[PDB]
């Protein structure tokens, strides 16, 4: 193996916990409140409450359901989020954007196993509508990763997507299609616009809901993972070189659209990526394609 | 007939001279002599819209309910276009023990009337959900508490009390704690009912003076 | 039907209502053991009948909460700190009561507490307690079926030691001896699904030869209340088998059958086998703290337990005596709870 | 008492009650003409950077 | 070892107590006061106190109303769903007795007939202030158990 | 000799439990729904109703007062005062002016925290949380006005036979032209992230759709009535109170959809704080309960030093006053609706019969025809805007 | 604003209505077709640049530094009025001879029946009460026994801080009530002299 893999690791789930705390602090923001102050006087130490108290309830037996897959969402989660961060820090592949393409195309798969589990009929129809709503957005994405290999070229000369490469200069041009891929981004970590989910969850439609104590943990931790990756990805493809400030504040971006936006209806969102977002991300693709070489 | 908004300024009137007249003093004249068979006793009293004026009331039997109500809705001089609510009230004392009590608006006349059906535990009042939709949740509340049939009902149903009971709670004979009790048992995992007890039984307080003469 | 007294000395004169909650029952019952799978529900029919129960427990507020909801206010008395070793502790609880109930057992042993004390000598200690009183009329103490002082198991045998020492204090007490209680918060078939389900093997002592007799929960809590209700049944000792005499591989076999298992998971773990492979894990048993990865099934005892026959003798007193006529384990209410987790229709 | 909580002499002043249209700022065309500027200088700089490579 | 018990059994309390998930029976009046006392005035996010709308992730039960016949089976099977912890606030006239509902046929006179209730917040409408004092005083008795202690010696 | 055309089938037959984003309470909704659209709505009630009616049949005329606040706990005073002037009515008292301002006073605050929490609550379900935690504090603000009053925030029973309970306390009249002069301020930013958002507009645009005929048929009223074209308010058509000589505009739009009944609330928020704002600066002197003894309680002083004072405390404190024979119904303009008590009197000290009219009864009773061709997401918001109470539906 | 576009709406049918008809041009609150380029530029991109979001955004975004409105529920206390009614207490004359005269108005008034009274002829000769218990779980605090006892003995005093683990703590009695009396009594007495004024 190799030392770096752990300088990868642990950074990762440090940030996704106070990734968890700055959603909070932020919403006090909005709200005329206050971050929460008797878990301890600074609440650096507050996430680690939640995980650590989280460790400690009795655990629950499986009911109705196959443990083999019940298991193997949360394993799935916490596979794709650490290959997807070691691949976007220490690999050196050509097409690695491209990998990181295909790992967030396996994120469907946690959610959907997660559904099967409840075998309600009613929970097929949410799971369903849930990764409707992940592969649609994941088209667009294609797209405009297709637009961002166009202006993608190395000091060789040869076309790539090889992250360190996308990352050396900055371009102007990407930008149009940086807005498509930070909607795409709020889609594809289900936020409140596209935050279908919250009101069909309140009733059990069917969500990671049923996991409990360190299966649940592993999700919600993924799912902040998973915003941190795509703001990681906004920075390194159209906003030059990887910056830590840069991430955070793309990740505050999305807290802030979130407050500022109600939920849209699960027809709504759909049509917006089909019929609105995908001929703009082809218009582009096109316009990128088709602004030459 | 229905109060679209016309006038966009100067409406401080509360209404026309002639539509306050005739429903101030001649409506329950009028109402006797357009549709005789129907009523059988009319009251002036205290008026439901205010203190100032006058309001009627008109009993009539259970036969009669529906085409009366029909003529209150669609008449031209009187469109009682709304159905406030439906009620029955207990005289234990009285052979014919229920009072089905109507209560009805017309924005035109802005008046209101009080229709009484004088019945019994046997009798039945046809339903009046063809002419205002509004009566069927009415008419299954009036079921629900004092066991007054209704004919005719797309669907009568008890609203209010739980599932499986049978009495009929806003009848004076029915005690006001009721009969069960309902408690978790630990060795049966279910919630159960039970007869009632009372730790504390309800205490009545007889305030009633010999010399009062309001009583009746 | 007609509600039949409690048999307490003055009872009549105290006692008053229907029966049922907020009625005056004349019975101020100290459990030990409340919070335990048996002692719960023998804390139910007391507290349901309208009489106070006093439940002394071990620190623990939350294996407490629901004896709180058994009866009405003030009705159910919890005492926090529960010591066997103190006597001023059981002087305490047993100040008012007039009918005391023993249900304090343990399965395993520990570091802390072994057989000897808690089988024997707080049966002994807590005997001289309730004697020196005299205002306790009526002991229950419960017991095991297959207790008996030549028993290989130590917990049966110094289960039956103890018993025997009541019986010495108190001449007027009276044993219950169940069979394995089924329940919902049972240690017979739950342990069986979970061998069953989350075991990687079920050993099954000898081929399942063992016979038994297990019984419902709910009829051995009304057979307490049939003792309550009579004095005659003071000074005798009472079987509480089931209807239905079983083998183990019968039940084994049925537990398969309802949960719809997709084969038998039970093995052949002979005798003389687990009699090596279980006796050094008691010593380790006895010189470490709780743990819930091993316990009851994988302990000596048990497998000495498994080899012999727990059923009632044929002269002796039952649940016909009180007349009560137990209702059948393996069909009916008392094996619902089984058929919730799967019966092939299900999941 | 003879005292009690009455409006004060001469009244209370005004209030507004009436909404406030603040519907004032950026529209349409501007942005559109920012918008094809910045495109001319992307695009510019992409001539740049693909002549150089 | 008994201090290493005891630090881990008090680490376990304030892991506990800080992080209360409470599920909010919101039957009636109180559950109002309850929105108010959530709101931006008192701030019960900074208690760690925040509601999820589920029984299985939800370890203390706040029952605010008029429980009747109707519902108590569902109060019943909610309180079943959720974990073993389980602690239940019963707020409100209503939910401690019955109330000023208590000699009514449809009134189940306390939540305690149906589930057992740890701390009674005394009102009608309880004030804001007060439910905060009875999750403090449910607070300290999470922080009085000392579970770990009794598994070292038990 | 020409085919017949078959049909298709309906099925999924859904239970929706009581769920915390829809009008507050307990909701038991059985929907059968084809496909994805709803084919019937079948509420089930029941899971609140505390028996009040027959309660009300054993307590006094007085002891009965509490139950009207505790029937809508958004709206106490609305609904107290309806049942305070059925009795009035039936007793002929004549409330002094002072009282009467106090009354409309009061009466036009709760209905703005009404319509703030409706407002707020709706848009929490649709899924935007910032209105409703910046109404917290305004609510909050009106609570405290309510503890001054009558010493309890929600509960207050400040309304009684003939006037008010006490007297308005020293510096209070500042304090609510203070929130006043402030309030209009908040409205706005209030309406600025919900009116003219894309996302609210259309979630709300064209649903729950209520024709004027539809509305007179069902029997409903207030703001459904408003939205549709009606113009019909009863603090206008049938003043109660001193609302005659309070100038205020009714505000009417035509659609019927969730939207314009919307907007018809924020405007009713506007007319209430010009009410609001007449009542201030009108507040006459005086007294503020009736000076008949025989149906007001005596002041303190005077029990303590006049016998047939003492004696009147005495027997309006045990017996209560006697209502003379007579039935009456009252309405008001509660912020819901149309909130109205139909009295029986025998003359007796206690009611024979008291029948309250919900107003949300029959809005609720009108889901099944709105909610008809809808989606599972849309009966939310349209719950919303009948902004059913179910202790107020269930009595 | 109010005004309403042909394509966004809630309901299907009424998106039927609008896309095949062109009734919604006779209506006022709908937006009419641009009639000219520069117009149509500028509804293309106000839809498409998302301009109405971010107009909330800025305004959502004023939260962010505004002054925080938030009570530490500890450290500091929610005002509240002398009218308060709260946890009842019974009440002593100063020289410490209780102000109950069993005139039992008080559970006569109560509309949730809290309060069970029985009394004596005490042995000095004074009318006094040998019991004297309110049931706090039924009670409504609405406050009318303290409006009917002719003696001020009974007060509904400021204290809002009375939760208990146990039910039976919450059957308050005559000793309990006397106690809390005595514990509250400067600020209770302050409270009635403030109040006195007004009635
Ligand atoms: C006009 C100039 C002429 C030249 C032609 C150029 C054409 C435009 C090319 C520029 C490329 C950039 C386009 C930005 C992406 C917008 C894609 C289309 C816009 C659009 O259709 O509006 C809505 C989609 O946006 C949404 O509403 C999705 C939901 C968004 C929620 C999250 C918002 C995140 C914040 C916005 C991004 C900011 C990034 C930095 C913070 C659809 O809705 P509709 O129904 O009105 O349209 C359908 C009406 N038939
Ligand atoms: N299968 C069965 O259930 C049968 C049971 N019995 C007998 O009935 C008795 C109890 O049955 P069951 O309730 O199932 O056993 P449990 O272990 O479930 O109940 C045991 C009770 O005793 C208490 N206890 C145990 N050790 C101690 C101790 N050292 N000091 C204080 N309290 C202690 C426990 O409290 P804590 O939880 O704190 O340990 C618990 O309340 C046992 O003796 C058992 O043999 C009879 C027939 C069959
Ligand atoms: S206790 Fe009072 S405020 Fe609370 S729900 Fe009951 S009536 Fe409403
Ligand atoms: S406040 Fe009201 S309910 Fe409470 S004891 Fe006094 S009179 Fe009774
Ligand atoms: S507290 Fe007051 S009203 Fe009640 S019995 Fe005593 S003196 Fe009478």
């Amino acid at each position: 193996m190799n030392l770096n893999i752990i300088m990868t690791v642990l950074p990762l789930l440090v940030s996704v916990a106070f990734l968890t705390l700055s959603e909070r602090a932020v919403m006090g923001s909005l709200q005329r409140r206050m971050g929460p102050a008797v878990s301890g006087a600074f609440g650096i130490l507050q996430p680690f409450w939640d995980g650590f108290k989280l460790a400690v309830k009795e655990p629950i037996l499986p009911a109705n359901a196959a443990a083999g897959i019940f298991y193997a969402a949360p394993l799935i989660c916490i596979c794709i989020c650490v290959a997807s961060w070691c691949t976007l820090l220490l690999t050196d592949l050509s097409i690695g954007g491209l990998f990181l393409l295909l790992l967030s195309s396996l994120a469907v798969y946690g959610v959907l196993l997660a559904g099967y589990s409840c075998n309600s009929k009613y929970a097929f129809l949410g799971c369903l509508r849930s990764v409707s709503l992940m592969i649609s957005y994941e088209l667009v994405i294609s797209v405009v990763i297709l637009c961002v290999i166009l202006e993608t070229r190395d000091g060789n000369g040869f076309p790539c997507l090889n992250l360190t490469e996308t990352a050396s200069q900055t371009k102007i041009i990407l930008i149009p299609a940086g807005l498509l891929f930070y909607i795409c981004s709020l889609a594809e970590s289900k936020r409140v616009p596209f935050d279908l989910p919250e009101a069909e969850a309140e009733l059990v439609a069917g969500y990671n809901v049923e996991y409990s104590s360190l299966g649940f943990a592993v999700f919600f931790v993924a799912e902040y993972g998973n915003t941190l990756l795509m703001a990681a990805l906004i920075n390194i493809y159209f906003l030059g070189k990887l910056n830590s400030a840069l991430i955070a504040a793309i990740f505050v971006s999305f807290i802030w659209v979130r407050g500022t936006l109600p939920r849209y209806r699960y027809d709504m969102f759909m049509q917006i990526g089909w019929k609105s977002l995908l001929p703009v991300a082809l218009a582009l693709y096109l316009a990128q394609a088709s602004l030459g070489y | 007939s229905y109060c679209y908004a016309r006038k966009m300024t100067d409406k401080d009137y509360i209404a026309y001279d002639n539509i306050k007249n005739f429903g101030d003093n001649y409506l329950t004249d009028y109402i006797i002599k357009t549709v005789p068979k129907y009523v059988t006793m009319a009251v002036n009293g205290p008026a439901q819209s205010s203190v100032l004026y006058q309001e009627p009331t008109i009993y009539t039997t259970p036969e009669h309910i529906y085409a009366l109500c029909a003529f209150l809705r669609d008449h031209v001089n009187l469109q009682y276009k709304t159905l406030i609510d439906i009620t029955a009230v207990d005289y234990p004392e009285r052979s014919a023990r229920f009072e089905v009590v109507y209560h009805l608006l017309s924005p035109r006349l802005n008046n209101r009337i009080r229709i009484k059906v004088v019945v019994d535990e046997v009798t039945s009042v046809p339903s009046v959900s063809r002419i205002w939709n509004a009566a069927n949740w009415f008419e299954r509340e009036t079921w629900d508490m004092f066991g007054v049939f209704f004919s005719n009902h797309p669907d009568l149903r008890r609203v209010l009390t739980d599932y499986g009971f049978t009495g009929h709670p806003l009848r004076k004979d029915f005690p006001l704690t009721g009969y069960t009790e309902v408690r978790y048992d630990y060795g049966k995992k279910r919630v159960i009912s039970e007869p009632l007890e009372l730790t504390q039984e309800f205490r009545y307080f007889d305030f009633s003076s010999p010399w009062d003469t309001l009583s009746r | 039907s007609t509600l039949k007294p409690f048999d307490l000395n003055a009872n009549n004169a105290v006692r008053n209502g229907p029966g049922g909650r907020s009625s005056i029952g004349g019975v101020v019952a100290t459990v030990f053991g409340a919070n335990g799978f048996i002692g719960s529900y023998v804390v139910n029919e007391i507290s349901k009948r309208g009489n106070q129960v006093v439940c002394p427990y071990r620190c623990n507020e939350n294996k407490v909460q629901p004896l709180k909801q058994m009866g009405d206010l003030g009705q159910v008395v919890l005492l926090p700190e529960f010591d066997i070793h103190d006597d001023e502790y059981i002087r305490r609880a047993i100040s008012r009561s007039n009918v005391v109930i023993n249900c304090v057992g343990i399965r395993q042993e520990t570091k802390n507490y072994s057989y000897k004390d808690v089988h024997v000598d707080f049966p002994t200690r807590l005997a001289k307690i309730v004697a020196e009183s005299g205002k306790v009329e009526r002991f229950i103490q419960v017991s095991e079926m297959g207790a008996d002082v030549s028993h290989a198991s130590r917990r049966l045998q110094t289960k039956a030691v103890g018993d025997e020492a009541i019986m010495k204090y108190i001449p007027d007490a009276t044993i219950i001896r169940p069979g394995n209680v089924v329940g919902i918060e049972d240690y017979f078939y739950n342990n069986l699904i979970f061998q069953l389900s989350y075991t990687i093997v079920a050993p099954v002592i000898n081929n399942g030869a063992n016979k038994v007799q297990p019984t419902y929960i709910l009829d051995v809590a009304d057979a307490v209340v049939k003792i309550l209700k009579d004095k005659k049944t003071s000074g005798k000792t009472y079987y509480l088998g089931g209807p239905e005499t079983l083998t183990m591989r019968q039940i084994y076999d049925h537990l398969i059958d309802t949960l719809r298992l997709s084969n038998d998971d039970t093995v052949n773990l002979r005798y003389e086998l687990a009699k090596m492979l279980y006796k050094p894990l008691d010593t380790l048993r006895t010189k470490l703290p709780e743990f819930p990865f091993l316990g009851f099934m994988m302990s000596s005892d048990y497998a000495e337990e498994q080899v012999a026959d727990s059923v009632a003798p044929a002269g002796s007193l039952g649940y016909k005596d009180l007349s009560i006529s137990p209702a059948k384990v393996t069909e009916g209410l008392a094996i619902e709870g089984v058929r919730f987790i799967r019966v092939g229709g299900y999941d | 008492p003879k005292v009690q909580d009455v409006p004060p002499p001469g009244g209370f002043p005004s209030i507004r009650i009436e909404r406030k249209l603040p519907n004032t700022g950026p529209t349409g065309l501007a942005v559109f003409l920012g918008f094809t500027a910045f495109m001319a200088l992307a695009v510019n700089q992409a001539r740049d950077r693909k002549s150089t490579n | 070892a008994d201090f290493i018990v005891s630090k881990v059994d008090t680490v376990v309390n304030w892991a506990r107590a800080g992080s209360m998930w409470p599920m909010t029976f919101g039957l009636a009046c109180c559950a109002v006061e309850m929105m108010h006392a959530g709101a931006s005035r008192y701030d019960l996010d900074r208690f760690g106190i925040i509601f999820r709308p589920s029984p299985r992730q939800s370890d203390v039960m706040i029952v605010a109303g008029t429980l009747t016949n109707k519902m108590a089976p569902a109060l019943r099977k909610v309180y079943d769903q959720m974990p073993e912890p389980k602690w239940v606030v019963s707020m409100g006239s209503c939910a401690n007795g019955g109330g000023y509902y208590h000699y009514s046929y449809s009134v189940v006179r306390g939540c305690d007939r149906v589930v057992p209730v740890d701390v009674y917040v005394p009102g009608c409408p309880p004030t804001a202030e007060g439910l905060l004092y009875g999750l403090l005083q449910l607070q300290k008795k999470i922080y009085r158990s000392k579970n770990t202690q009794l598994w070292w010696n038990k | 000799m020409k085919p017949l055309t078959p049909s298709k089938v309906s099925n999924f037959t859904i239970n929706f439990g009581p769920q915390h984003p829809a009008a507050h309470g307990v909701l038991r909704l059985v929907l059968e729904m084809d496909g994805e659209i709803i084919k019937r709505a079948d509420p089930h009630i029941g899971l609140l109703h505390r028996g009040t009616e027959k309660l009300l049949e054993y307590k006094t005329y007085n002891q009965g007062i509490p139950y009207f606040d505790r029937l809508d706990y958004v709206s106490m005073m609305c609904m107290e005062h309806s049942y305070v002037l059925a009795i009035e009515q039936l007793l002929n008292v004549a409330v002094p002016l002072r009282g009467q301002y106090i009354r409309v006073l009061f009466s036009e605050i709760t209905r703005i925290m009404n319509h703030i929490l409706a407002i707020t609550c709706h848009s929490m379900d649709v899924g935007a949380l910032t209105p409703f935690l910046w109404a917290f504090e305004e609510r909050e603000k009106l609570f405290e006005f309510y503890e001054r009053v009558s010493g309890a925030r929600m509960h207050a029973a400040y309304f009684r036979v003939g006037g008010v309970a006490q007297d308005l306390p020293i510096g209070l009249l500042r304090d609510i032209y203070d929130w006043s002069r402030q309030f209009a301020s908040r409205v706005d930013e209030m309406e600025e992230l919900l009116t003219g958002n894309r996302i609210w507009k259309e979630r709300t645009i064209d649903v729950g759709l209520v024709t004027a005929q539809q509305a007179w048929d069902w029997g409903c009223s207030g703001p459904i009535l408003r939205g549709s074209g009606i113009d019909w308010d009863l603090r206008k058509n049938q003043p109660y109170d001193v609302y005659g000589r309070m100038d205020f505009n009714v505000p009417i739009a035509g659609h019927g959809d969730c939207y314009d009944r919307y907007l018809v609330r924020v405007q009713e928020m506007r007319e209430s704080l010009r009410i609001i704002y007449q009542c201030l600066n009108e507040m006459p002197d005086g007294l503020y309960k009736t000076p008949d003894q025989k149906v007001s309680p005596p002041s303190r002083g005077q029990m303590k030093q006049s016998m047939e004072s003492l004696i009147h405390h005495f027997k309006l404190f045990s017996e209560g006053y006697h209502v003379p024979a007579g039935e009456t119904y009252r309405a008001v303009e509660a912020p819901k609706g149309e909130f109205g008590v139909y009295l029986v009197s025998r003359g007796g000290n206690r009611p024979y019969r008291c029948k309250i009219r919900s107003p949300g009864y029959a809005h609720l009773q009108m889901l099944d025809m709105v909610a008809k061709g809808a989606m599972l997401a849309d009966v939310v918001t349209i719950i919303g805007t009948l902004d059913v109470v179910f202790g107020e539906i269930d009595r | 604003g109010t005004e309403r576009r042909p394509g966004q709406s809630g309901a299907w049918k009424q998106v039927d209505k609008q896309r095949y008809s062109s009734e919604w041009e006779q209506d006022p609150t709908f937006k009419q077709v641009p009639k000219n380029v520069s117009e149509v530029l500028d509804d293309s991109v106000s839809v498409l640049f998302l301009t109405d979001i971010v107009r909330g955004m800025m305004y959502s975004a004023s939260g962010f530094f505004d002054d925080k409105v938030t009570i530490l529920y500890p450290f500091e206390k929610g005002a509240v009025s002398p009218r308060f009614r709260g946890e009842h207490a019974l009440r002593r004359y100063p020289t410490g001879e209780e102000r109950c005269i069993s005139c039992k108005l008080c559970e006569a008034i109560c509309p949730a029946q809290a309060i069970t009274i029985e009394a004596e002829e005490r042995e000095d000769g004074s009318r006094k009460t040998t019991r004297y218990d309110i049931d706090m779980t039924k009670c409504i605090y609405c406050g009318f026994c303290q409006e009917a006892c002719p003696v001020d003995a009974i007060v509904e005093g400021p204290n809002f801080e009375f939760s208990t683990e146990t039910r039976e703590e919450l059957l308050y009695d005559k000793q309990k009530l006397l106690e809390n009396g005595d514990k509250w009594e400067q600020e209770i007495a302050a409270n009635l002299r403030t109040e006195s004024l007004y009635r």
